[PDB]
RNA sequence: UAGGAUAGGGGCCUACCAUGGUGGUGACGGGUGACGGAGAAUUAGGGUUCGAUUCCGGAGAGGGAGCCUGAGAAACGGCUAC
RNA sequence: GGCAUCGUUACUUUGAAGAAAUUAGAGUGCUCAAAGCAAGCCAUCGCUCUGGAUACAUUAGCAUGGGAUAACAUCAUAGGAU
């Protein structure tokens, strides 16, 4: 790792930017995503933010899904998580 | 605060050049920075450089070829006529044989020899040699 | 009415008692008519000066004063007076040794006719005339209200 | 029809007949073809072979065509073959405001901000995810565009057609590419 | 760094490069507009309306789906608050500080923070006056400020 | 605003009215062994110091004031007073 | 020869007006020089129309072109343009 003389700033390695700060990447990108949380029962289509801040509910039993924390929302053990993307 | 992005660009480029780097990154980019780099490249003091669109202000990645000794801005942008260029040449340049002063004349951004050719004056952006 | 002093105010050389008709007689101010003139220099006489009832002998449009000399633009500084304002003319003085500019100003008293409504901070254009008082040597020729020139 | 005059070229007749014909043969595409058909149609051969056709939605019907651009060109596949049909939108380019001229010419639809406003129209099914500009040593700057990796269609062989179309529509050299990750 | 501190923190958000809304967003502009208007009716505010849209209703960014900012939408609908949100919250915080400091005359650390918050309030008010977002006769009166909030 | 006076504009002066005018972009006040300028000395460049004196402009005839004659003077190799 | 009615400046180019003397500077063998603006020549009842050039002269003011870099307010209740 002599210095950037060996790497190319234009085409940097695709995994080293998976670890840098989002602002400090070559092009700024969010670190979050949106996920459609599926409860144990029906009504499995609700969409929630990864770094959510509001305690979302469900139409059935209000089925508390996530708790807001300092980072990613604390999903419950009973709620299944899969992610939706662009 | 960032009061002159041209100074930051030129200073980062010069610092990278002294350390023997082959590429340098400039952030944020701007049109005047691009024109200064275009003049420097046309005279053969740098090489390739590419602008990267980050949708906010853009970055520049510049390829160095080791030919640039010094490059730096002049602040504040003093106004020089065609008759004063010689004087500034005696101040900012090593010798009359080479070196360049960049002027932002109303005909665009150019070097001082081109300004004398077109017989136009303007403000002084920086210098490089 | 416009007569608010202990003497009758009238436009000189304008006979106000002719029995013959008017409204069609050239050189307004003939056979009984408001007298008004164009100051020239590409300035438009306000409608409030042509169709007006005020009397002002120092007004450039309907008075005895002619505009000649220097034309100066500026901003209104203080307008707490009777048909007179102060115009602030900001400029830059070039300190030569340091090759740098320092901000300077200069107040100029001007006479503003009753056809011009003015406010503090308005942009005024004035023209030199003969002395009208101890300090007044300019007449207001145009007033542009502050925060204007809109439309696109 | 067309912006000015009354009599267009001799090329638009084929595309107008194709518009009047292709509706008969579809179920949903048949109904939603009451919009203003075209404004201009221009042919342009690309390097070697496989000439291309460029059409101009006026401005407002561009959004409905995004709902059919996936199928229409494919439906236009059964037409005058040797085609690369691409839809754009005609835009005003008003330069006017001079040193005075307090007219503002909104900074959204400026001059040459249309240039990047027609760029994604040529590649509508594949959204751009990156753009770079390289300034070569001869003053011959090129534009490299990273489209989304989700190609899954004929966007792969249209790159030279897009380059020629942009060269003849804006006078810029553009070379496209795809990300390595996915 | 911070205007009234020595901190240098850089934590913020990073908007995606893709300006177009994501494909999975199947909500029309009318629904988003009605939701925003209803929230503004319920005494919410643009910052805390955007988060409610982001979390419950799966709208990543209002400017993407509807093509315009929340404040512009509210102003076009005429439901915009008479006072900008940031100035309103600064005034609320200053009022709370004054209410606390009334009974604690020896708490000579909240007096300094009060000076700081009043300076911020005055700077923001001056800016909003320069852009005609507040009446030119507006003035921050400490005694009657609490009545505003 | 209206007059008076002047060769003539003007608070230049008078009657009446209004409360204005300048100032950290230094007003006001003080020092100058301060007449101003063209210019002088030394000057890589920038600059620093000087400028009573023969060319241009101003002011004075011991110190103040008033005035006649005259196209032109508040003249002093003109008058009147202290 | 037309014919309009216009964002304002700083900056930069070109022009004009710009006292002489001094300075820089062309010509000229006062015997040289500091100088001066003289003179020179066929060997004349004279001639070279002899010459008596040219720059610079901050800033402020007037006018022409340029619009890159900068400063002002102008920017979505349409009270907008045609
Ligand atoms: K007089
Ligand atoms: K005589
Ligand atoms: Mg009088
Ligand atoms: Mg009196
Ligand atoms: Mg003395
Ligand atoms: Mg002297
Ligand atoms: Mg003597
Ligand atoms: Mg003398
Ligand atoms: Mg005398
Ligand atoms: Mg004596
Ligand atoms: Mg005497
Ligand atoms: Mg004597
Ligand atoms: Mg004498």
């Amino acid at each position: 790792m002599v210095l950037q003389n060996d790497i190319d700033l234009l085409n940097p390695p695709a995994e080293l930017e998976k670890l840098k700060h989002k602002k400090k990447r070559l092009v700024q990108s969010p670190n979050s995503f949106f996920m459609d949380v599926k409860c144990q029962g029906c009504f499995n289509i609700t969409t929630v933010f990864s770094h959510s801040q509001t305690v979302v509910v469900c139409p059935g039993c209000q089925t508390v899904l996530c708790q807001p924390t300092g980072g990613k929302a604390r999903l419950t053990e009973g709620c299944s998580f899969r992610r939706k993307g662009d | 605060v960032r009061v002159s992005v041209l100074n930051d660009a030129l200073k980062s480029m010069y610092n990278a050049e002294k350390r023997g780097k082959r590429q340098v990154m400039i952030r944020p980019s701007s049109k005047v920075i691009i024109k200064f780099l275009i003049v420097m490249q046309k005279h053969g003091y740098i090489g390739e450089f590419e602008y990267v669109d980050d949708h906010r202000s853009g970055k520049i990645v510049v390829e160095l070829n080791g030919r640039l000794n010094k490059c730096g801005v002049i602040s504040p942008r003093f106004d020089v006529g065609v008759k004063e260029i010689e004087g500034w040449t005696a101040r900012l340049l090593p010798s009359r044989q080479f070196g360049y002063i960049v002027l932002t004349t109303s005909a665009g951004i150019m070097d001082h020899e081109e300004a004398r050719r077109k017989n136009v004056g303007g403000k002084v952006l920086g210098f490089f040699y | 009415a416009e007569q608010t002093e202990k003497a009758f105010l009238k436009q000189p050389k304008v006979f106000l008692c002719s029995k013959k008709t008017t409204k069609g007689n050239n050189k307004p101010g003939k056979e009984g008519n408001r007298f008004w003139k164009s100051v020239g220099l590409g300035f438009k006489t306000p409608k409030e000066a042509i169709e007006g009832t005020y009397i002002d002998k120092k007004c450039p449009f309907t008075g005895t004063v002619s505009i000649r000399g220097r034309i100066i633009a500026g901003t209104c500084h203080s307008a707490k007076m009777n048909r007179t304002i102060i115009v602030r003319r900001n400029y830059l003085h070039y300190v030569k040794k340091y090759q740098r500019y320092e901000k300077r100003h200069s107040n100029i008293p001007a006479h503003i006719s009753p056809c011009f409504r003015v406010r503090e901070g308005d942009h005024v254009i004035i023209g030199q005339c003969r002395p009208l008082s101890k300090t007044v040597r300019f007449n207001v020729l145009k007033v542009v209200p502050a925060g204007s020139k809109s439309g696109a | 029809q067309k912006d000015k005059g009354v009599e267009p070229s001799e090329f638009e007749d084929t595309v107008a007949q194709a518009f009047f014909d292709l509706e008969n043969g579809n179920q949903e595409l048949k109904s939603d073809l009451k919009d203003l058909y075209i404004n201009t149609a221009i042919q342009m051969d690309v390097v070697g072979n496989r000439k291309a056709v460029v059409i101009h939605v006026p401005y407002r019907l561009r959004k409905p065509f995004r709902k059919i651009h996936v199928r229409l060109v494919r439906e236009l596949e059964k037409k005058f073959s040797g085609k690369d049909v691409v839809f754009v939108a005609t835009r005003r380019i008003v330069r006017p405001p001079k040193k005075g001229s307090a007219v503002q010419r909104p900074r959204t639809r400026t001059l040459t901000a249309v240039h990047d406003g027609i760029l994604e129209d040529v590649v509508y099914p594949a959204e751009i995810v990156g753009k770079r500009v390289r300034y070569r040593l001869d003053g011959a700057k090129v534009i490299k565009i990273y489209l989304d990796p989700k190609e899954r269609n004929n966007t792969e062989y249209k790159l030279e057609t897009f380059s020629a179309v942009y060269r003849r529509l804006c006078g810029k050299d553009v070379v496209f590419e795809y990300p390595v990750t996915e | 760094g911070r205007m009234h501190s020595r901190g240098k923190g850089i934590s913020s958000s990073a908007l995606p490069y893709k300006r177009t809304p994501p494909s999975w967003v199947k909500t029309a502009v009318a629904d988003v507009d009605e939701l925003i208007t209803k929230a503004a009716k319920k005494g919410q505010m643009p910052s805390q309306i955007g988060v409610l849209l982001r979390d419950q209703h799966g709208i990543p960014l209002v400017k993407s789906v509807t093509g315009s900012k929340i404040l512009r939408i509210l102003k076009a609908h005429g439901l915009a608050p008479e006072i900008p949100e940031d100035l309103y919250f600064l005034i609320k915080k200053a009022v709370a500080i004054r209410k606390h400091l009334e009974r604690n005359r020896k708490d000579k650390d909240s007096k300094f923070r009060l000076i700081l918050v009043e300076s911020r309030i005055h700077r923001l008010a001056r800016y909003y006056k320069r852009t005609k977002k507040l009446p030119p006769t507006w003035k921050y009166e400490s005694t009657t400020a609490s009545t505003l909030v």
